């Protein structure tokens, strides 16, 4: 009775005074709150902004708050990360919670070893998020997407968005980064690695535009040219088998896709020609 | 004995280093701007390196303090006030600001004074130093570097000092 | 105006406020030390002043965006905060988040989808 009288009013000064002079009324008031789920203990039933926010102060009675009133940074980091993981509704919020989690852990008293483990497991979370963060501002206005009030992305989505017809000024870097995003996949033989490897190298020629000037071949492949100049990091002096390490790209299988686009007659003169000084490179 | 008309001749019969150091100690006592300009004209009509002299005056004034750059964990609550020794370091920059060309030294010395004022939270004093070399001081540093026929980027010191000044501006 | 001017400090271009971009000069250890101290001094203070401005003007959603700015890898502002200042920032952000709940918004300042 007295506990539901203290709950219909704005007197959690009374439920504090009740728990102040009692034997075990704390273990009762919490279990009385949970049984009364949606019945008693709500701050939306009380006019919580007045003396009813003085009621809200003790009905707000918990370790997340524990950090604010006791400086338990390590505990705050664990809950902030847990909230960041369950977060699916808002991308901007998932980013904020991880930032806060990381700042809580950096400001906590973890041993340098434990701190290194926390910031490394966090660096992975920052790594996946950074993909949805780098989404091009051409496609986000084309697909009419809210800037922050919306969801994130996967290497498949990023790769496909980097190479969309909509990405108009797509240069060597956009395709290079759309071939860097192939090691971030998961289940490579299931999701088709070498199909995408072709899809991209074929739109890498469609944007080039194979033309002719006064009856002579026009090498538009200036981007295809540049991307094959960008694969080699001079790994000959890095001790890597760079010699014989371009059989990533296909050839006869490529002109199959070129036939689908109707572009075989234009580009097959310099596709092979450049594929000769790519067997010498 | 204030026998100004006689000094330049007897100094020319002595090593340059002594000419620079003695003329510098003389100019330290000159507060009047019209007399300052007249003394630089007279020095030029004679022949000392005003440029190396005024640089050396500012460096000597900077070197009088053996104050170590101590990290926050061991410096007491230092008086945030401008001391008389801080005042002397502020007023020594005027030597490099007299000549348009010395603009590089004016920038280095003003940055060093602004660093002390920013550390002391004297943002208004740092703005007054920034304004001294004028709202044009950054443009003047670039103009003087271009005039020296250097197709190269600015010295890393002067570019970092311009950046530091813009940081202090945004903060103030 | 205060919001714009404090953001010009917190979001200062090319590696952040009071950081050298050109390393091709002689190291002045006294200068580099003073710049690191001023960063630890001024940047947490600017974040707290901006929180205070946004909170008192009821821009509680923009108070929470300070967490994204402080955690940003572009400016690495999280490296200049002490453990006590970071705790105080999170407490101040929690206070702004409670005021959003009193406005019938979610803890991040979005409309609670019914």
């Amino acid at each position: 009775l007295v506990q539901i009288c203290e709950m219909t009013d704005n007197q959690s000064r009374l439920q504090r005074y009740m728990t102040l002079f009692a034997e075990q009324n704390f273990s009762d008031f919490l279990f009385r709150w949970y049984l009364e789920k949606g019945k008693r203990g709500k701050l939306l039933s009380q006019p919580a902004s007045q003396h009813g926010q003085l009621a809200a102060f003790l009905q707000a009675h918990l370790s997340w708050l524990h950090e604010l009133n006791s400086q338990e940074f390590e505990k705050a980091h664990r809950t902030l990360q847990t909230l960041a993981n369950m977060e699916t509704r808002y991308f901007c919020k998932k980013k904020t919670l991880l930032g806060l989690s990381k700042l809580a852990a950096l400001a906590s008293d973890f041993q340098e070893d434990v701190l290194q483990e926390k910031v490394e497991e966090i660096a992975e979370q920052e790594h996946f998020l950074l993909h949805q963060e780098t989404l091009p501002k051409k496609l986000l206005e084309e697909k009419q997407l809210d800037l922050n009030a919306m969801p994130v992305l996967a290497p498949f989505q990023l790769i496909q968005l980097y190479v969309c017809e909509e990405n108009k000024r797509a240069n060597e870097n956009d395709f290079m980064k759309a071939l860097d995003l192939l090691e971030y996949i998961g289940d490579d033989s299931e999701v088709d690695v070498e199909e995408l490897k072709l899809e991209i190298l074929c739109k890498a020629i469609k944007r080039d535009e194979w033309s002719a000037t006064d009856g002579k071949d026009d090498p538009i492949e200036a981007t295809k040219d540049s991307i094959f100049v960008k694969v080699l990091q001079n790994l000959l002096n890095k001790g890597i088998e760079l010699k014989g390490y371009l059989p990533k790209a296909e050839t006869l299988l490529q002109s199959e896709e070129l036939n689908s686009l109707k572009t075989n007659s234009y580009f097959e003169f310099s596709l092979k020609a450049n594929y000769e000084c790519y067997m010498k490179m | 004995e204030k026998q100004i008309e006689l000094i330049a001749f007897y100094v020319s019969h002595l090593p340059q280093e002594l000419a620079i150091s003695q003329y510098a100690v003389f100019l330290e006592n000159i507060t009047d701007p019209d007399q300052r300009q007249r003394c630089l004209e007279l020095a030029k009509e004679a022949g000392l390196d005003v440029a190396s002299i005024t640089k050396t005056v500012v460096e000597n004034t900077r070197k009088k303090d053996a104050g170590e750059f101590a990290h926050h964990d061991f410096a007491p609550a230092l008086d945030s006030g401008t001391s008389e020794e801080d005042r002397a370091k502020i007023d020594v920059i005027d030597w490099l600001v007299f000549d348009p060309a010395q603009r590089a030294e004016a920038l280095k010395q003003s940055n060093a004074i602004m660093r002390k004022f920013l550390a002391s939270k004297k943002h208004e004093a740092a703005k007054e130093v920034f304004a001294k070399i004028p709202q044009d001081s950054i443009a003047e540093i670039y103009s003087q570097w271009e005039e020296q026929a250097m197709d190269s980027a600015l010295p890393a010191e002067d570019d970092n000092a311009i950046r530091e000044h813009l940081c202090i501006r945004a903060y103030l | 105006d205060v919001k714009e001017k404090i953001y010009n400090v917190l979001l200062f271009v090319d590696g952040g406020w009071m950081v050298d971009v050109r390393e091709d000069t002689e190291e002045d250890p006294e200068r580099s030390h003073q710049m690191v101290l001023l960063r630890r001094l001024c940047l947490p203070m600017m974040c707290f002043l901006l929180h205070t401005v946004l909170h008192n003007t009821k821009q509680y959603k923009d108070c929470l965006r300070l967490a994204d700015i402080v955690s940003s890898e572009n400016q690495k502002l999280y490296t200049v905060f002490s453990k006590t200042e970071m705790r105080n920032l999170l407490q101040k952000l929690r206070e702004s988040s409670l005021m959003l709940l009193d406005l019938q918004l979610d803890p991040l300042g979005y409309e609670i989808q019914s």
